[PDB]
């Protein structure tokens, strides 16, 4: 994942 | 008539705040139609699929905004929040779309405004499953929800300690525990009659469980019917 | 004597019995094993598919006689009765099964007493889907049910009021309600230590609905796998 | 047009 990673991360 | 429920109050109300202002309520929105293949279904409409899967994109990225909302689901561990959401997700695409179905014009409205028919959510990608998603839609009404039942029902949903790969997974029950009971009084105190309505309206996820199920096989179906890719963010999700 | 109260037990009488005798104890159970393909995974036995698909189909039947006994049941419309069955014969078949698995050797017994393991199960037919009903299993034995509690919840996955093609859904529905009101009670007659087990045992619809879901698309699979017909019973409650 | 399901209905 690349996006969820993201997002989650914030 | 009740009893002090305090700390449990206060968390129910961070459920439906959260819930609100991540999905905005079917009566607040400025519905406009399309006139793109409304008269008679097909296979996929490129043109409605195309719009159809950026709102579903969307949608998703509000989802895990609801999620950081939750107490304590950012305090679980990356992998376990992933895991979490990859497996609810689909489950709250479909609840929160079906709770913006108007039953006598037989629509669907989406966050932009977007309501279509029966026939053009078939045509954006709904195929064989239209007809059972919106039987759901219909089975909704009648149990009148509100945005702060809707919200809890999601997560409970989304923090479901039964879930594959979850390193932590009473540490998720724990989270989940309190949903369920603020869920249990909320209904309570929301209905002083009809008292068989926690279950009801409780296993109302066990529905939501076979549509997501038959949901992502639509969802295998779909990419070999589309233009190119699927939206990165729906293929993260569905895996 | 309070009214609801004795109704209540009447009825969660009437469904124990009406389990212990169309479904006898893992305990009362003469086992004994067959060494067909069991220590390696292949796609298919055919000899224990047939002798599976005869267990299962003897299985389906004695699900019939169950349902026969549920309280309303065949004050439904024979559409209805019908229709209840064909949607959830396949929840009830994982049930069942899924209560007549041994931990310690890691296998499944069925009604004759056979008993297959992990491996035998999936060159029985259970194939890709095999995992999936295992680990089920293992989130079952936790909660320890018994006759009552696996009655019950058999008879909640049976009327159902949201199933689809229903001629009366409403008379359907409310045929349910003492179900999950017997099933609350109940619950906490046995364990009013731990208090959240209602919606815990009842929400484990949810994983039936699920692997249900999955495993009426095995079962299509399998339709075009095995060099023959299933038996003509199964094949109609897979319609 | 299977006609099992009902013959064990009826019994
Ligand atoms: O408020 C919005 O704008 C909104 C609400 C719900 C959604 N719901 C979905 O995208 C959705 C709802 C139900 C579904 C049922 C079966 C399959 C999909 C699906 C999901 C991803 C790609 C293709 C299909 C489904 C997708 C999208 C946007
Ligand atoms: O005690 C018995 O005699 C007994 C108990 C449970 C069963 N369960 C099933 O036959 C069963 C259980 C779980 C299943 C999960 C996915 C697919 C099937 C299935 C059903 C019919 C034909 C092929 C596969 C499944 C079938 C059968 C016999």
């Amino acid at each position: 994942h690349k996006i969820l990673h993201r997002l989650l991360q914030e | 008539s009740y009893e002090m429920t305090a700390e449990l109050d206060d968390l129910t109300e961070k459920i439906r705040k959260a819930h609100q202002e991540t999905f905005p309520s079917l009566c607040q929105l400025g519905k406009y139609t399309t006139n793109s293949s409304a008269d008679h279904r097909v296979r996929l409409d490129l043109g409605l699929w195309d719009k159809f899967s950026e709102l579903a994109t969307k949608c998703i990225i509000k989802i895990v905004e609801f999620a950081k909302r939750l107490p304590g689901f950012t305090g679980l561990t990356i992998a376990d929040q992933i895991t979490l959401l990859k497996a609810a997700c689909l489950d709250i695409l479909i609840l929160r779309i079906c709770t913006r179905y108007t039953p006598e014009q037989d629509t669907m409205t989406f966050s932009d405004g977007l309501t279509l028919n029966r026939t053009q959510m078939h045509n954006a990608g709904f195929g064989p499953l239209t007809d059972l998603v919106f039987t759901f839609a219909n089975q909704l009404l009648p149990l009148e929800m509100d945005d702060t039942e809707t919200g809890l029902l999601s997560a409970i949903c989304l923090i479901c300690g039964d879930r594959q790969d979850l390193e932590e997974p009473t540490k998720v029950d724990k989270l989940q525990e309190p949903l369920l009971e603020a869920l249990k009084i909320y209904i309570r105190k929301r209905r002083p009659s009809k008292p068989h309505m926690f279950p009801k309206i409780l296993m109302k996820i066990t529905d939501l469980r076979s549509i997501s199920a038959k949901g992502a096989e639509r969802v295998i179906t779909l990419k070999m019917e589309i233009p190119g890719s699927m939206p990165p963010l729906i293929q993260e999700m569905m895996e």
